[PDB]
């Protein structure tokens, strides 16, 4: 259903630590 | 986890605590799929050379816990299994080939602020995403240096190292359901899993639809945090097919 | 660790 988006982050739109780290290596 | 830091709080909702409920200790790491079931490493529950093999009863499953040793009251919540089920052709007598098994829980758990579900990958997800350079995240209690535990969940971000790399640093024989991931000994930045950490999922952020999907499960390592030694890691999507029939049949 | 209560044993 809903999986993967967490209520204390991606539910309210805030950002964890270090999340950036992740998708900033992810070049297209 | 090595050379990573505390997670901080409804970071990792799916991450599930393996209890043993005599004597109480930390099994392995797990993670929830969805309110019924959770996914782990085979060799959390059998492995012959050590002489270990648990049954369902053996066993106790914590959810949204943070605190390693305490008994987060009205935070986390036990639960226990109703079935186990590891995969047919788990090779424990090797390479720890296919290194995974569902568990069925009693009762239903309910979600929270600190109690969420991850996304499986599809074929899609999975393509777009596991390339060598691109980062993921593992999560466990484990221990911190090679052998000194943490008091609190620890994370690091790891990046997946090319199939070949990882051949080559290692006798073992690596599989098509494995990859390696960690820093090569030039990049400066380092970080691993370590015994503790087993059955603890390996997850990633897609750019596509902002969701958390759990790619690998920590499977084994020489070592922990070794310069020239990668993690190995269980490759979800290849064994998603096992996953689905055992969901959709029992 | 720190005991989980007994309820949970059974
Ligand atoms: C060191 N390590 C251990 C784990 C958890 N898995 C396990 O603990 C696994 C279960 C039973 C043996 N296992 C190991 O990883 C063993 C190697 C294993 C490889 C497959 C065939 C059996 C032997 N580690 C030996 C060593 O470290 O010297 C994860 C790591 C890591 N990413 N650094």
């Amino acid at each position: 259903a809903d999986c993967g988006l967490r209520p204390l982050f991606e539910k309210k739109s805030l950002e964890d630590k270090t999340e950036r780290e992740l998708l900033e290596s992810y070049i297209d | 986890i090595v050379e990573g830091s505390d997670a901080e709080i409804g970071m990792s909702p799916w991450q599930v605590m393996l209890f043993r409920k005599s004597p109480q200790e930390l099994l392995c790491g797990a993670s929830l799929i969805s309110d019924r079931w959770v996914l782990t490493a085979a060799h959390c529950l059998l492995y012959p050379p050590w002489d270990k093999n648990f049954t369902e009863n053996d066993l106790l499953v914590r959810i949204g816990k943070h605190s390693r040793t305490r008994y987060e009251r009205n935070i986390e919540k036990i639960s226990m299994l109703e079935k186990i089920y590891i995969h047919p052709r788990y090779n424990w007598r090797e390479n720890l080939d296919r290194d995974i098994a569902l568990m069925k829980l009693k009762k239903p758990v309910a979600f929270s602020d600190y109690i969420h579900p991850v996304c499986l990958p599809d074929r899609e997800t999975a393509a777009s995403l596991l390339q060598a350079g691109y980062k993921g995240r593992v999560t466990g209690w484990g221990n911190l240096k090679e052998t000194g535990q943490p008091s609190v969940l620890q994370v690091v971000n790891l990046p997946i190292v090319e199939r070949p790399v990882c051949k080559d640093s290692t006798r073992i024989r690596i599989t098509d359901n494995m990859f390696c991931a960690g820093y090569k000994p030039d990049e400066g930045k380092r970080g691993d899993a370590c015994e503790g950490d087993s059955g603890g999922p390996f997850v990633m952020k897609s750019p596509f639809n902002n969701r958390w999907y759990q790619m690998g499960i920590v499977s084994w390592g020489e070592g922990c945090d070794r310069d020239g030694k990668y993690g190995f890691y269980t490759h979800v999507f290849r064994l998603k097919k096992w996953i689905q029939k055992v969901i959709d049949q029992f | 660790y720190e005991p989980i209560p007994e309820e949970f044993a059974q």
